[PDB]
């Protein structure tokens, strides 16, 4: 699992904002159809999104830039 | 006692109550305050509408769950529609204003 | 002091006052008031002190 | 979709617009074909089809016809649920008045017509006539005419005369009215009616008329002409088993209305005598009023039973109404309850969940995941597979549950730690397993308690459970930052036993190579767990920028401490496990780990502590036996001695040498002393043992007695309970509150005889009955405090203010009971903390004071820090993060979107069932310091107190106060400022009675106006015959002297009149009545001599409740309403008069000081605003007015923290200031200034504050105001939302007031978004609302 | 009730607040097994159809 | 058969359970000395004495 | 007057007893319902009937003043009747 989310909160800087960004990413990953930016060690999309946030690979700006690129293409 | 979905009341279309009726758990004010003390606004919203008496938002939730898509379209509780009808059946004119 | 502040001088006025207190607004009558008082207590049917 | 809910009165055209048809028959359904009748209250051509997609005749039965009206019956073919939405209407034969707008106490109809309610009712019930625009024939509009007067006035008046009776007359009055012309007349009158009551009434009425004009309503709409009819499915006629029917009470009321309306219509066509039609109209009015609001003016209406019928108003209001019950307290799917067991093997984030309860809660997930892996072709197949409980279903369930939290909740949710999220672990059985360390959060034990479990469904809900509510994120108490996950009772016993030395055990004196060798020696039986040895210990310290430098040394410790060291993480020192480790040492150790290392180390460490404690508590084999309760050997001797003493006192009393009241206290004290002696003997015989030895000599050590081990470690119990086990039960009470003189001299190891048991039963039942009252009263306070403070949210980062409270340690007379660290930790500084040398800034500014800063402040020994407070924040509609401080549950500065009001309310309220409604001797050593002290050298050079606010503080060597003693006026201090003192060094003494009168210089005194037998009396000591002239009060003295004021001005030997030394005014010191002038008349005296000698709180929860409700004390202390010189004037006028003629200012201020009062100010004295004149309980409202806002908040927090501190409760002061911020949020305007507000008006402080700030930036001036203090009830009452207010106030009053005002609601509080069913604007939903506001501004 | 052989001691946190630890020999010997009788009813009514 | 927690006795001053446990141990001890004499088929004279 | 005296204590204690109210009640004969009407009129400013001797104030002054004025009228009243059957008989 993931007993604590301290590092992801440290990255994002607000706890409520972490909950929103992680939910957006997890929805992209489960229903939209996307590939994890980290190995999926038998983890649910919620935990995978959280541990992508932990490593600085995802945040609101990054999600937004990628989505605007997709809209252009 | 555990319940997922069951029978519903006639006027207030809310989960029935008890084990015989296979009812649900009562979620009251002191538990609402507890969720407000956290920031859990989506948990509160789904406990008030999709899980209790949002009639057409509770079947969509079931279909979404059996589709592997964990998302809700809340809508409006039926405890508020009945309230509007009861206030309007007095002489008062209470209406929802356009966005 | 109770006598000096007594609004009554005769039995009939007392019965009329009791009648008004119990069922106010009705025309007081000597026979009616006497019957009401005599039936309130002192009547085997309506009052039993076991 | 919708962004506001607007409310207003309904026009008859609108009511007909709602309706789909008119109800004309009182019929409901046919009694054989149970089908709806043609034009009744359950019709199908008005309210819709009773079966989906079918007519009633049956011609159209297939959806292919959706949307056509069958001509055999006119029943549109559509969904039957449309029957739940369609309204009807009833055309009344006569207009009828709405009861809400007629019989609401302000009586909007009467207020609008300026007509008393009795006249309106008389005209309404056909008792008298009225004039509606009588015209130019000597008539007066709105004039009441009795029937005979109307008859005789009709004569000689061939004019129409415009007189009417009944509700049609009222409707005509309202319809003929003009509001703008009334406003014009009212303005004209207010032009030249400058009279208090008159202009007040004119302003009130013009305000009401203007509000009604703006609302858009028309007054004639308050009189009903069409009556709406509710949709049938909200008042159903459901069939039951056996042919019985159940119906709603509204059907009876509607049938009543329809029957009487039809009868009236029929009776109008028969031209009946007017008596009959009048009576019918009265009945119709009664029926409609019973429908709308039953038993509001009449007595009631009853059905088949004798119970009153439930009306439309009864379905919204009450404690069961929709505006209450359903809308925040409804039943929920995906939930279930069960019993809780221990499960000691679990980790803090995991709970044990029964497999059967989980196969039901997660059923749709299982169906989906079965169909997605091909196990089940369709969903019905999956439903049968799970029903048969196949083998693959358990694997799929284990996959579904893998990472999916579940919320667990225990009954009374008193704070937010009563709901927590855990990861399930599927188990056998039917009971939930709960991690032990969480029990304290739930206040849960394992003797039959139950818990409810809910499952989050959405992705956001799961993420909130994992990130906000998970149990491993919540290890600190939100009330105080202290950990709430401390080991409780058996872990404590095990860890105490492990780390506990003894004199001579196996393997003493050994030298080990580390903890591993210590453990290897103990498990092999070669060493005892309590064996003093020397062990090579390696400890890391972050004595750098986070480096963890290692140090290896040879510590002296037992085997158990070295073993326990193996679970401690790196960064901690070794002294934490190098003690006996009772209950509080372990909590201190966990707090140290959390503050040094972080959150994950703390969670791992706590689990390891629990495991080790359980293991070694099992290992010790600790038990409880009867020999463990050791009774003292001298108990009977002490009891015999006390019995002899009480017998001697009793026999002396029988000789009449001591009164019964005094002998009662004598016996009570004797028995209290005996009880103390017995307890001391017991505890001294119990707490120590003798053990022999290293060499062979006796040695004393702490006992290993099981009861003493449990009590000493803090595992369970206390010395008070051991006293009742081995000592004596003690002294009981009585139902009257008295203390029975004879105690229960037996303990439970012995037996109580029948009389002693009968005595004990009273206390038990009393306690059992109390507990319940305490619970019910703590709930009231919490509900009221969340009603007041619910919508307070952190909405900003930094308001940029420079003001705040001044934190210093709180000292009550003697020692300090709360240092500066506890009060200042976690807050933000408002000003630079200068080093006590005044050299440079120690903490610059805007620095969150965490532990390191507080340690630095302790190093510099500074005891006064100015910190930013919520109550003094510049933010509008919210609070900034810097003025709040830090979270206290997370350990860092707070985040925007945090419901700080709900947290404050819950933190104050939850610890309330644990609160029960109950000369100077410088102890330490330091340089005495004085404050506000005026004095003059006495005869022996000793000081004399000449100040009413004198203060003495035992400033210590470093300059930090350690004691604060208020110096009584008129007293002399042996030592002086700077004079070092010592123990018991009574710095000063004073008469316990009689306020002394002192002068200033040595000189003769003339008794001017002090005439004996006129103004004073010759009460010369009768025995010693020493002059004792006594001032006589107005009545006490002669009438001539009554006007005369007794004066004792000082006079010099020159025969001149001494002027107050240092002042031009003569040294006259007028003495008031009773003044003890033992001095002889015209006698010379010394400096500051005794010219004369004038003769001499609840507790608990009710104390806290009446402190938040701003209640004025019964004997309010009087204060200085202004600075100046005191005086007096027209006395005996029932109340003595006072004045404070300002030195230069005018208006000396006069006051009606009740004579029975005892003033503290000499008739000739100067004072400053906020100075005690009389004395007694201070009133919060006075403090706010005379002294600033910071001086009322400091009073409430200190006054309300005394109740909690006395009981051992600990809650932060942040939480009391957010409640106080909500109390003083209304401001009264003093000068309208250049703003747009009237003077005598109350407005929101946040509104006037920004109105003049914007005005000031322009070329205008601001409006002055005076702040107001309200209790948590009135403050709540002032909500600007009729939906939020209708929830917790009177629904009928809220909705009538909002309808006539044409109010509109825009959902921005937490209680109005819960009812409407959308995201609250507080937490994760705080970003949604902000973007909504952005789009709306767009 | 039944006469149970009882020992007073902690034993590993399985009797932490008021929890009780029981042997399997108490469950094998059927010391606290109880018999519960319940009645269910089926009523056949005459409906309109 | 059953393991109970000692920490529940001190706070809840119901020490009748400890005395009941001690006396039940005594009674069961008496019962176990008769089971032995009745299983070693001993004469009534010896069972009558104990 | 008599009603004002009854109010005096109501406020002084914050509560009253059925007996004291009924007694201070104006001799004005009341037909039960009238007594019922006044009890609420007094309840308007807020009071505890409590057949026995004795929980916060939430009453708007506007309600209070209006209840006071109607309370004064009750004393000046003669035969106010809020009962249709009684009115019919008369
Ligand atoms: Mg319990
Ligand atoms: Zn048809
Ligand atoms: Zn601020």
């Amino acid at each position: 699992a993931r007993v604590t989310v301290q590092d992801a909160v440290e990255k994002i800087g607000n706890r409520f904002d972490l909950v929103l960004v992680a939910a957006r990413r997890a929805r992209q990953m489960q229903v939209g159809g996307k590939d994890p930016l980290v190995p999926e060690e038998n983890d649910k999309t919620t935990v995978i999104a959280l541990r992508e946030i932990e490593e600085g690979l995802i945040n609101n700006q990054i999600l937004d830039v990628r989505e605007r690129q997709e809209q252009q293409e | 006692h555990a319940r997922s979905t069951g029978s519903y009341s006639l006027v207030t279309q809310q989960p029935l109550g008890g084990k015989a009726q296979f009812g649900g758990q009562r979620f009251g004010e002191m538990e609402v305050w507890a969720l407000e003390a956290y920031g859990a606004a989506y948990t509160l919203q789904e406990m008030l509408t999709v899980k209790s008496d949002d009639v057409n938002g509770r079947t969509k939730m079931y279909k979404n769950i059996v589709d592997g898509n964990h998302q809700m379209e809340p809508g409006m509780p039926e405890s508020f529609n009945v309230l509007l009808k009861e206030i309007r059946s007095l002489g008062i004119n209470i209406e929802l204003e356009d966005e | 002091e109770t006598l000096r502040v007594d609004p009554t001088n005769d039995r009939l006025s007392a019965l009329v006052e009791i009648y008004r207190m119990m069922r106010p607004g009705e025309p007081p009558t000597r026979e009616a008031a006497e019957s009401l008082f005599e039936n309130l207590f002192f009547s085997e049917d309506r009052y039993d002190l076991s | 979709e919708f962004d506001a809910i607007k409310i207003a009165l309904a026009s008859p055209d609108m009511i007909r617009s709602w309706s789909f048809g008119e109800v004309k028959k009182p019929e409901t359904i046919n009694y054989r074909t149970f089908k709806p009748e043609r034009d009744g209250l359950f019709c199908a051509r008005i309210f819709g089809p009773v079966k989906d997609y079918e007519c009633l005749c049956g011609k159209y039965k297939r959806l292919k016809h959706r949307g056509v009206i069958c001509e055999k019956c006119g029943v549109e073919v559509t969904q039957t649920k449309v029957r739940r939405e369609r309204m009807g209407h009833i055309e009344l034969a006569s207009p009828t008045a709405h009861i809400w707008f007629l019989k609401s106490l302000p009586s909007r109809i009467g207020l609008l017509l300026d007509m008393p309610l009795r006249d309106i009712e008389r005209v309404l019930y056909f008792e008298s006539y009225v004039v509606i625009e009588g015209g130019m024939t000597n008539l007066e509009r709105q004039q009441i005419l009795t029937e005979e007067q109307y008859l005789d006035a009709l004569e000689e008046f061939g004019d129409e005369f415009d007189a009417k009776m009944g509700a049609e007359a009222i409707q005509a009055l309202l319809k003929s009215m003009d509001l703008e012309q009334e406003c014009e007349q009212l303005r004209e009158e207010l032009n030249e009616t400058n009279s208090e009551t008159k202009r007040k009434k004119l302003t009130k009425r013009i305000k009401l008329l203007e509000a009604f004009v703006q609302s858009g309503n028309k007054p004639e709409w308050m009189i009903l002409t069409v009556l709406p009819v509710l949709p049938p499915d909200l008042r159903p006629l459901v069939p039951l088993d056996g042919g019985r029917f159940a119906t709603s009470d509204l059907n009876d009321l509607y049938r009543r209305v329809i029957n009487r309306n039809n009868r009236l219509k029929r009776l109008l066509d028969l031209a009946a005598p007017d008596i009959i039609v009048r009576n019918e109209k009265r009945m119709l009015q009664e029926a409609v009023d019973a429908l709308l609001d039953n038993g509001r003016r009449g007595r009631a209406i009853t059905g088949s039973n004798k119970r009153p019928l439930k009306s439309l108003a009864d379905m919204i209001k009450g404690k069961q109404g929709r505006f209450r019950q359903n809308l925040l307290g409804k039943r929920v799917d995906y939930s279930g309850r069960s019993v809780i067991t221990v499960g000691p093997y679990l980790r803090l984030h995991q709970c044990g969940l029964p497999k059967k309860m989980a196969l039901e809660l997660f059923k749709p997930f299982i169906y989906g995941k079965l169909e997605l892996r091909g196990l089940a072709t369709t969903i019905k197949a999956a439903k049968k597979m799970v029903e048969r409980e196949e083998a693959v279903v358990w694997d799929i369930l284990d996959e579904v549950i893998r990472e999916h939290p579940v919320l667990l909740n225990r009954a009374p949710t008193l704070h937010r730690l009563g709901i927590q999220a855990f990861e399930p672990v599927l188990i056998e059985g039917k009971a939930i397993q709960l991690h032990p360390l969480v029990c304290a959060a739930y206040n849960a034990d394992f003797d039959g308690d139950q818990m409810a479990v809910h499952v989050p469904l959405t992705l956001e809900a799961q993420l909130e459970a994992r990130a906000l509510m998970m149990s491993t994120n919540n290890i600190l108490s939100p009330a105080n930052g202290e950990p709430i996950i401390v080991p409780s009772q058996d872990v404590v016993l095990g860890l105490y036993y492990m780390t506990r030395d003894c004199v001579n055990a196996k393997g003493e004196g050994m030298v080990l190579t580390g903890p591993k060798e210590a453990e290897r020696l103990y498990r092999s039986g070669l060493a005892s767990l309590h064996a003093r040895v020397k062990v090579r210990i390696t400890e890391y310290e972050k004595d750098a920028n986070g480096e963890l430098v290692a140090k290896t040394s040879l510590k002296d410790t037992t085997v158990g401490r070295a073993i326990l060291w193996m679970i401690v993480p790196k960064g901690l020192p070794y002294s934490i496990v190098n003690q006996a480790l009772g209950k509080k040492a372990i909590s201190k150790m966990l707090n140290t780990c959390y503050r040094i290392l972080g959150l994950k180390p703390t969670v791992i460490f706590a689990d390891q502590i629990m495991y080790t404690g359980f293991a070694y508590a099992a290992r010790s084999g600790a038990s409880v036996g009867i020999d463990d309760m050791v009774i003292p050997e001298k108990k009977h001797e002490i009891i015999s001695e006390a019995e002899a003493e009480v017998a001697e006192i009793q026999e002396q009393f029988q000789s009449g040498l001591v009164t019964a009241g005094e002998r009662y206290n004598k016996v009570i004290d004797i028995w209290a002393a005996a009880n103390d002696r017995v307890s001391k003997a017991m505890m001294d015989n119990l707490q120590t043992e003798t053990v022999i030895n290293r060499d062979g000599q006796e040695e004393k050590q702490v006992s290993f007695n099981s009861i003493y081990m449990m009590a000493d470690s803090g595992a369970r119990g206390s010395a008070a309970q051991i006293r009742q086990l081995a000592g004596m039960r003690g002294l009981m009470a009585k139902p009257d509150g008295s203390i029975i003189e004879t105690p229960i001299t037996a303990n439970f190891r012995e037996g109580l005889n029948v009389l002693q048991y009968f005595i004990s039963t009273h206390g038990a039942r009393k306690g059992l009955a109390d507990t319940a009252l305490k619970t019910a009263n703590s709930g009231y306070l919490t509900r009221r405090l969340v009603d007041v403070a619910q919508d307070l949210v952190v909405t900003e980062d930094d308001c940029g203010t420079h003001e705040g409270i001044m934190m210093t340690p709180v000292i009550e007379g003697g020692d300090v009971k709360e240092p500066l660290r506890d009060r200042v930790l976690g807050r933000v500084t408002a000003e630079d903390v200068l080093k006590p040398g005044t050299a440079d800034i120690l903490v610059p500014r805007n620095t969150l004071l965490h532990e390191q800063w507080c340690d630095l402040l302790e190093e510099n020994s500074v005891d006064a820090v100015k910190v930013r407070s919520v109550v003094s924040c510049d933010t509008d509609f919210g609070v900034c993060a810097h003025c709040y401080g830090r979270d206290l549950a997370r350990g860092h500065i707070i985040n925007k979107g945090e419901a700080i009001g709900v947290i404050a309310a819950q933190s104050i309220g939850e610890p309330g069932t644990q609160l029960t409604m109950r000369s100077i001797q410088v102890k330490n050593k330091g340089s005495i310091k004085l404050s506000n002290v005026k004095s003059v050298v006495n005869s022996s050079g000793k000081l004399v107190i000449t100040s009413r606010n004198t203060e003495l503080k035992l400033i210590d060597e470093f300059g930090r106060t350690k004691e604060s003693y208020k110096v009584p006026y008129g007293a002399v201090l042996a030592k002086g400022d700077g004079e070092q003192v010592a123990g018991g060094e009574t710095v000063a003494n004073w008469d316990p009675h009689t306020m002394p009168v002192i002068t200033e210089v040595s000189g003769f005194v003339r008794f001017t106006d002090m005439i004996d037998g006129q103004t004073i009396t010759r009460q010369t000591d009768e025995l010693t015959g020493l002059s004792s002239l006594v001032v006589l009060d107005s009545a006490e003295r002669t009438a001539g002297g009554k006007d005369l004021r007794p004066a004792l001005k000082i006079v010099d030997a020159q025969g001149n009149d001494v002027l107050i030394p240092g002042t031009d005014m003569p040294a006259q010191y007028f003495l008031p009545g009773k003044a003890i002038v033992q001095l002889e008349d015209g006698v010379q005296i010394s400096s500051g001599d005794t010219l004369a000698r004038i003769p001499q709180i609840t507790g608990g929860l009710p104390r806290v409740a009446d402190l938040f409700e701003a209640r004025r004390p019964k004997e309010p202390a009087i204060l200085a309403e202004i600075s100046g010189i005191v005086s007096f004037g027209k006395e005996t006028k029932g109340k003595r008069r006072l004045v404070i003629t300002p030195v230069d200012g005018s208006d000396p201020y006069e006051e009606m000081i009740p004579k029975w009062r005892q003033l503290n100010v000499f008739e000739g004295e100067r004072v400053e605003r906020g100075d005690v004149i009389s004395d007694g309980p201070e009133a919060p409202h006075d403090i706010l007015r005379l002294r600033g806002v910071h001086a009322v908040t400091r009073y409430i927090v200190n006054e309300v923290q005394d109740v909690y501190r006395l009981q051992g409760v600990k809650i932060n002061d942040k939480h009391i200031e957010v409640i106080v911020r909500q109390m003083l949020r209304k401001a009264t305007i003093v000068n309208a200034g250049s703003s747009d507000f009237l003077e005598g008006e109350q407005v929101e402080y946040s509104r006037v504050k920004i109105a003049n700030r914007e005005l000031e930036a322009n070329g205008k001036v601001g409006a002055t105001y005076s702040r107001d203090l309200l209790g948590i009830t009135k403050a709540s009452l002032a909500t600007e939302s009729f939906i939020s207010a209708a929830s917790f106030q009177e629904t009928t009053r809220v909705l009538t007031e909002a309808a006539v005002a044409g109010k509109r609601d825009e959902l921005r509080g937490l209680k109005e978004n819960v009812i409407v069913g959308r995201l609250i604007p507080a937490g994760t939903g705080y970003a949604y609302h902000q973007d909504r506001m952005r789009r709306r501004a767009a | 009730g039944q006469n149970m052989r009882v020992a007073f001691m902690p034993w590993n946190g399985y009797n932490f607040e008021d929890s009780i630890l029981v042997s399997e020999r108490v469950v094998q010997e059927d010391r606290f097994t109880t018999i519960h009788i319940q009645e269910l009813a089926c009523v056949s009514r005459d409906t309109k159809l | 058969d059953i393991v109970l927690n000692p920490l529940g006795v001190p706070s809840r001053m119901n020490i009748g359970q400890i005395l009941e446990t001690h006396l039940g141990m005594a009674a069961k001890g008496i019962g176990d000395k008769i089971n032995a004499m009745l299983k070693q088929q001993q004469e009534v004279a010896k069972l009558r004495e104990f | 007057s008599q009603l004002k005296l009854l109010v005096t204590r109501g406020k002084e204690q914050g509560y009253l007893t059925y007996a004291e109210v009924n007694d201070h009640l104006p001799e004005d004969i009341v037909d039960s319902d009238q007594i019922e009407d006044i009890i609420q009129m007094i309840n308007d400013m807020g009071i505890q009937v409590m057949e026995e001797a004795p929980a916060e104030n939430t009453a708007d002054e506007d309600a209070a003043e209006a209840a006071a004025q109607v309370l004064s009228s009750v004393e000046s009243e003669i035969g106010r009747t809020t009962d249709p059957v009684r009115m019919y008989m008369r």
